[PDB]
């Protein structure tokens, strides 16, 4: 009256994978959450590592019978999804992204610090608090050069450098047009004289 | 009166007739070929990478101290100080890349192909085939391309294939230290042509990616008759140049067991219908006409550099002029550019700023700081919606008349990058408007349309078919994309030969050589083969004298290569020429002994008669051939022609009825229809 | 003292993400919970359409400030990830795969209703039972003809398919040994007796 | 004494010198060669996919009755009763297909490449290209194929291609019904052997899918000289066929837009290192050796099935044994196996289930249910152990013997792709023995080792090397690839020659054709060329009588086709042919007025003189050409014999000191050594 393992599982292996679904559900219930502010690789590292060590605990029978049982293997692309996700976000993370979102946060507070049209205002003080932190970027990307980085600093980046430029008119007046036409100009002037020299040395 | 032709029937005597004898009795003489046509490719293709190699890295060098100048004299006061050093920059490399060619030799200059095709075809150009030919040109090549020119580095990978051919299957070194005994036997033409033509199909395949197209390349010009064992030997030094440059760079970025990158330049991976069969013609018109202009003010030119200019110390400046406008039109072009983009992946290799937004980055320093093969690979494969169809048109319209005023420069570069660059840039820019007028769902993807410009501009300037065709198919890894090509690339010579000539055939009618063309003309079918020749022949009996041949050949009035021997009241019983009867006046064969290898010495530079100082008579017999390849009078020229082309013949005698010579047939006399 | 919309969004469009967490962390609860049994394609066919139907309301501006915002598009990605996992299962479902079920509950009950080594048991009474199941089973590849059809059907047959071969020898009898011998015997000497007597027609 | 050669020489005339001057007088003449070349390639696509289309339905309607048979035999009683019909459903479509060859013609029988390579080299077989050869072949290789049978399709698509070729340059249909007065100008010979080159030119691109393969072919049997134009229309005729045979399957299949399936057999899409070129080298010594197993005891059936089975009535029945043993040996390997698997994908096109559990499928029945190039695209691109290295063995080995055993009967198919399954199978069986041994990390996957042991066998079964290169570089889409298995084809030839000869060198040596091969042997190469003659010639004068020449041509002991004219002792002042001799004899042109266009009626076959019933003199001048190709003697043979191939020669004249006819070379001379 009793089929070995064809039918069903036994009960000592159901609550591992009962297991592994309270934390893929919350997982993707975390990851989802992140908006257009990406706080994702901050918020949901804890909880990514218990998935990881869920699926090895279940990896280390009760592997072939469970992952190898049918076409459509679910947890091995769950996992495998999990998996490819993390990887291009490319967290790698703590200490200097932590200084730079304190820089992120610093900085931002003295827009609306200093916010009343006319966005002609007093933000030349945030000029010197702007450009160090565009700076402290580029050296970021010297120090994982040897791609992207991650998501938290790009995202970071690219709202103060949507906010910079496209609803804040603060662009550079230029100083120099006169010389780069007369040095242009005095250059493209060589040949006209050069070959109509050559040609009236005909005597 | 100058270039004097290639002996390539080996005139069989006695002493040859003997000595193949002696050497034949385990058949070692064609498993010594073997050797020199394996080692004639590995050699191409270290060159061919020690180019690649030296190139990128001159070239970073000398881009990021300009992208680094130009950060810093942004957010201040002016660029002036950098587009000096910019010009500055390009002016100081081509000017040794100029000084090293128009003082030494003049050989160099220009590409390597017009003067590879003329020696293939029987001409011996003056020098060419020396050393500091290749060392010149192989260092000529690098520091004009990093010197900043618009000018390819596929171009002069032929003739520097084929000088390499034509050093090591000698053995001699002719400069000084004769550095082997080995290779005799192969100290003659008739193997000389027969490794310049493993030679330059090794520069084919080593600079595209195409082993078949190389073989087609060196038959094509190479006319001769076919044997299978010859063309065996080209294939297989045809196919190690494009392994031993793999195995080298790929052992040279990363590992091992990634064999891409199969040449200089790489066409990518790569569907269509019928319905625009139409409209793939209605390109190559397109490619004709403006080929036929590229192709003909630039004529308007040169015969004025040939005029005015024909001196070392002002073509030298004027290629410096040359490099200064080429900085400071593109630095003016990037300077006043507005339309700037996001970055992504690996479509911009040195990214420039200035005068745009945080992040992104201007596009018009695109194509002028990378190489132009990254350019190309990259107008075949970007998505739509990629460019800025205003960008396109002020790069083409500018480089398009800086590569005609660029090419017939004293400096050593090809033309072959700068044709495909232009023809992908408007094929591309016609591909995006045949999608801003439809819908444009799947098949107005503009990276069929950059490959068919591209095409069809390589034959608008340099008409070039069968050999061309093979290695656009072959590139492209594609064989249902033969079709369209081919009917391309037959469209755009029907159409330009209306107006004028080709590219590299101008640079031959330029210079007189004769170069005779494959077929005769059929308009001029009946001339009856007796017109074509010289009437009065200085003809030599056999054993005379000495002094009836010392003034025979001692004359400033005439320069004749060969002479036929008569007997009683003529026989045409052979003929002997110049080598051969001043080999004999050197030592002392009058009849009042030697070998084959005996007239092998000074092979390449025979004495002239005034160094031979000092009756009896000789006997030419046992060193004259026994049969010319004679024809009758009465015959057509279609005739005579293919017999003379065909094979490969110095000297032709016509003859009467009852076998008298009368005439005396040479190439420029066919050579002047 | 209000940046407009690029470090936080609305609280007009935030309560449609949290939505669309709650129903996709559910989701993949449901979904992961099926075993080695594979009744996820009956167990979660409805709230399969509410997460499309969510995705739809969210796509019909709040469109490209919550999924152009930047790169690695999350909400896509588990939307398409989802597109991907359902498209390849390919449920298409409901009648015929209901009266199967019922066919499979009936025919396993059998199995145990005869259970009690020694499997040469009552089993001839499931013979009848099993065979049409089979018959039934290609008949529904004729039907779905114009690849695999579905996952709880080849699931379900595959199980009865481990049962009755390499856990109850259940294999069929063979007959015919000795025609499948004298005619091959036979016919592979027509070949010897005429090359031999055209050989020895030579007088 | 029966295969009398091809003139390829034009024997100007002064007619025909008069009427080419007439014709010049819009350049109308090379205009309607593009035509004919043009579609000369759609007529070759659409019977290259007329075969395709039905041969697999045919297909598809017998093996499902069998699949069908042997699923209700199973369960119940025997299956002796199946056996018996796929024995007699293999028996009674071959009895169709040998009893319409052996009856009608037997000049359809085995492939079409010996008769083609020799008609190509000059060789005139009879009968050949006939209308009813071209019916009989194109309807026996579908009725033999789908019969049964181990034999490839992509054999008979050359010979079929070269039918067409000949048949509508005429414009004549000389069956009945002239059909045209169009295509004069072209009713000669040196335009019939230019059509046969483009049309089986597009056979071989059209079986196989390389365009630049087939004009490789064509050229490496055709030894003329080179002339551009020629193959620069061989390949325009080539490159249509894989477009109009694409164009048609994709039609047939699905969507237009998806140009796949280049032509009958497609490889797929396809990395090595330098530390496993040694091991490729050892495969092709392999292949080499089981190679000339093949190719030397077929030479041992082939002369018996000629000794003693020499008439139609026997084998037909050997034709109709062959079969059923062919059936009833892979019913009894299927029916003994134990090796079963699941099915996934298309990877079983007829799957087969007997004696196995439920959903499996018994493994054995493929590779004998679907068509053998499923089974060898299956074999290159299979993911490791797929295979039971127990079921390659047994299968190979029964393979073998088949395909040598059927090959060479009287039925129409090829052997290419029965040379390429063995290959296949037992490189892909060497390819596994690499993994069983090491851990086969990266470089041991097998799926390189079944290419080059298919690319080796064919180089050991047929000795091709420079135009199967090309072929099997570009059916495999790769360039990287061309490296190593130009080392295995090199290594597999040079190890077969010294055991047996080719494979399709035998079938031309056991009909006694003359077929002389490029080039000389240089073990003979003094032999002086006066040897190598006939010394006596039966000349004939210019205007002597009609008795002379009626009474030279009407000989019994001699026949001779060519005539050279004399004059006062002799002048060799040209020559005359019987062809030209009798249009001059059937009309009245004796000394006691037409065109060229009189010799060309009745031109592909002449009256005999018997039916020329019935002195006067005739005037030979302006009927000979003024000018033939002559030589001396005292002249090497390898020259002698270079000129005579490289052109094309009928009757080479040798000649004195002082011009007199002392010899006459023609081919069965110089065909002899
Ligand atoms: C999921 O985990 C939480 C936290 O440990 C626990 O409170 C809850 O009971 C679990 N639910 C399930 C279904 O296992
Ligand atoms: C693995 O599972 C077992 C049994 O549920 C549990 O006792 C153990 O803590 C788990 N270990 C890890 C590393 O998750
Ligand atoms: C049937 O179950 C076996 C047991 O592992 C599995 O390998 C196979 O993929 C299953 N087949 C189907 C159609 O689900
Ligand atoms: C992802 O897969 C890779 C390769 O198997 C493995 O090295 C890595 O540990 C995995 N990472 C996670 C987060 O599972
Ligand atoms: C982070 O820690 C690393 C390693 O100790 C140290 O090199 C670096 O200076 C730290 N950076 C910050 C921002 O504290
Ligand atoms: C930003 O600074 C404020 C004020 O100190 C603090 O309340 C808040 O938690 C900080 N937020 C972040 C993201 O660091
Ligand atoms: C902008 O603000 C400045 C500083 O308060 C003030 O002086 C000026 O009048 C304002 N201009 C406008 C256009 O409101
Ligand atoms: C999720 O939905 C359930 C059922 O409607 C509801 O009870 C619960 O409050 C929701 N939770 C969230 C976080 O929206
Ligand atoms: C879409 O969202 C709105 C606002 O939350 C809600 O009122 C409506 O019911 C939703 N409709 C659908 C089809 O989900
Ligand atoms: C920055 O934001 C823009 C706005 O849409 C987005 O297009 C882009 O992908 C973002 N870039 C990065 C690096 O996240
Ligand atoms: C999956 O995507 C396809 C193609 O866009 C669409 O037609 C279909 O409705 C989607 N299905 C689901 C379940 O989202
Ligand atoms: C299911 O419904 C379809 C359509 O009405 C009907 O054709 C079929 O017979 C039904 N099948 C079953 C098992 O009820
Ligand atoms: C199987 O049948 C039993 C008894 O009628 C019933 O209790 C159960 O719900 C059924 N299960 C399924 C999966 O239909
Ligand atoms: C198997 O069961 C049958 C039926 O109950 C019984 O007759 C027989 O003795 C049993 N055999 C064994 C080996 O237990």
């Amino acid at each position: 009256s009793l089929p070995p393992d064809l039918p069903d599982l036994d009960p000592e292996c159901r609550e591992l994978l009962l297991d592994f679904a309270n934390s893929s559900a919350e997982l993707t219930g975390c990851l989802v959450r992140s908006a257009r502010p990406v706080r994702l690789c901050q918020t949901c590292y804890p909880l990514f590592q218990q998935v990881v060590s869920k699926m090895d605990n279940i990896s280390r029978s009760c592997a072939r019978s469970l992952l190898m049982a049918d076409r459509m293997q679910i947890v091995v692309i769950l996992s495998e999804f999990f998996n490819t996700t993390w990887q291009e976000a490319n967290c790698a993370n703590s200490n200097s992204t932590v200084y730079f979102l304190n820089l992120f946060n610093h900085t931002l507070t003295c827009f609306e610090h200093n916010l009343q049209k006319n966005y002609s205002e007093v933000c030349k003080n945030c000029r010197e608090a702007y450009k160090t932190l565009s700076s402290l970027y580029s050296e970021m990307q010297k120090m994982n050069e040897l791609t992207h980085l991650c998501i938290d600093v790009e995202d970071a980046m690219n709202i103060t450098r949507k906010l910079w430029s496209r609803t804040f008119n603060c662009s550079v007046p230029c100083s120099d047009t006169v010389p780069v036409i007369a040095v242009s100009v005095f250059i493209l002037f060589l040949p006209v004289v050069f070959y109509l020299s050559s040609f009236l040395h005909s005597e | 009166l100058k270039y004097e032709s290639l002996d390539y029937d080996n005139s069989e005597n006695q002493l040859f007739l003997e000595e193949e004898r002696r050497i034949n009795h385990f058949r070692t003489v064609e498993i010594k070929r073997w050797v020199i046509c394996a080692l004639i490719g590995i050699l191409t293709g270290l060159v061919a990478c020690f180019i690649d190699i030296v190139v990128e890295n001159l070239a970073g060098l000398k881009y990021r101290v300009i992208k680094g100048n130009i950060d810093k004299f942004t957010e201040k006061g002016g660029l002036s100080f950098s587009l000096l050093l910019w010009a500055t920059l390009n002016a100081a490399f081509v000017l040794v890349g100029s000084v090293i060619v128009a003082f030494i030799e003049p050989v160099a200059a220009g590409s390597g192909i017009p003067q590879i095709k003329c020696f293939l075809n029987g001409v011996k150009i003056p020098h060419v085939v020396r050393l500091k030919t290749l060392v010149i040109k192989v260092s000529g090549v690098i520091l004009s391309v990093v010197g900043g020119l618009a000018v390819g580095k596929e171009g002069p990978m032929i003739h520097s294939g084929s000088v390499i051919a034509a050093g090591i299957s000698q053995g001699r070194s002719t400069s000084l230290k004769r550095d082997f005994k080995i290779f005799e036997y192969f100290r003659r033409d008739t193997e000389k042509r027969d490794f310049v033509s493993a030679g330059a199909a090794a520069g084919v395949s080593a600079a595209f990616g195409a082993p078949v197209g190389g073989v087609l390349f060196s038959l094509e010009e190479g006319a001769s008759f076919w044997n299978q064992f010859l063309t065996w030997r080209i294939f297989f030094a045809s196919m190690i140049s494009t392994f031993t440059l793999n195995f080298v760079l790929s052992i040279y970025h990363g590992n091992m067991w990634d064999l891409s990158s199969p040449g200089l330049i790489n066409f990518g991976r790569f569907a269509y219908t019928i319905h625009e069969i139409p409209v793939f013609i209605a390109m190559g018109v397109v490619g004709g006409v403006l080929g036929a202009v590229f192709n003909a003010l630039n004529y308007w030119l040169t015969m004025f550099r040939i005029r005015y200019i024909h001196r070392p110390c002002l073509q030298v400046i004027e290629a410096v002029l040359v490099a200064a406008v080429t900085a400071t039109v593109a630095f003016v072009l990037i300077y006043s550019s507005r339309d700037c983009q996001p970055l992504q992946g690996g479509s911009m290799s040195y990214p420039l700023q200035l005068f745009c937004a945080d992040g992104e980055y201007n596009s018009m320093a695109a194509a002028f700081f990378n190489t132009p093969e990254k350019s190309v690979v990259s107008l075949f494969h970007d998505p739509p919606g990629s460019y800025n169809p205003l960008t396109l048109g002020l790069f083409t319209l500018v480089y398009f008349f800086l590569a005609c005023w660029t090419y017939g420069l004293t400096v050593s570069a090809g033309v072959f990058i700068p044709s495909l660059l232009i023809g992908a840039a408007w094929g591309r820019l016609f591909g995006i408007s045949l999608s801003y007028l439809t819908g444009a769902a799947i098949w107005a993807d503009p990276g069929k349309y950059a490959l068919m410009g591209a095409a069809a501009q390589l034959g608008g300037i340099v008409r070039m078919t069968l050999s061309l065709t093979v290695i656009m198919m072959e590139a492209t890894s594609n064989v249902t994309y033969g079709f369209p090509i081919m009917l391309v690339l037959m469209t755009a010579k029907i159409v330009g030969d209306v107006f004028i000539e080709g590219l590299y055939d101008m640079h031959i009618q330029l210079q007189s050589v004769p170069f005779l063309h494959w077929e005769a003309p059929v308009t001029s079918h009946s001339l009856t083969a007796r017109e074509v020749m010289s009437t009065p022949v200085t003809c030599l009996r056999r054993r005379e004298k000495v002094g009836v041949i010392v003034d025979v050949l001692s004359d400033t009035a005439s320069n004749h290569n060969g002479f036929p021997v008569v007997e009683h009241p003529a026989r045409l019983q052979g003929l002997i020429l110049r080598s051969q009867l001043i080999v004999l006046l050197k030592h002392k064969v009058f009849v009042e002994r030697l070998r084959l290898k005996d007239f092998r010495d000074a092979y390449p530079r025979f004495p002239p008669i005034q160094s031979i100082h000092v009756e009896c008579t000789m006997d030419l017999s046992e060193f004259m051939n026994p049969s010319p390849y004679t024809v009758p009078q009465e015959a057509s020229l279609p005739r005579v022609f293919k017999l003379f082309r065909a094979l490969g013949l110095r000297h032709l005698v016509v003859v009467d009825n009852r076998n008298q010579v009368v005439g005396l047939v040479t190439r420029k006399d066919l050579a002047r229809y």
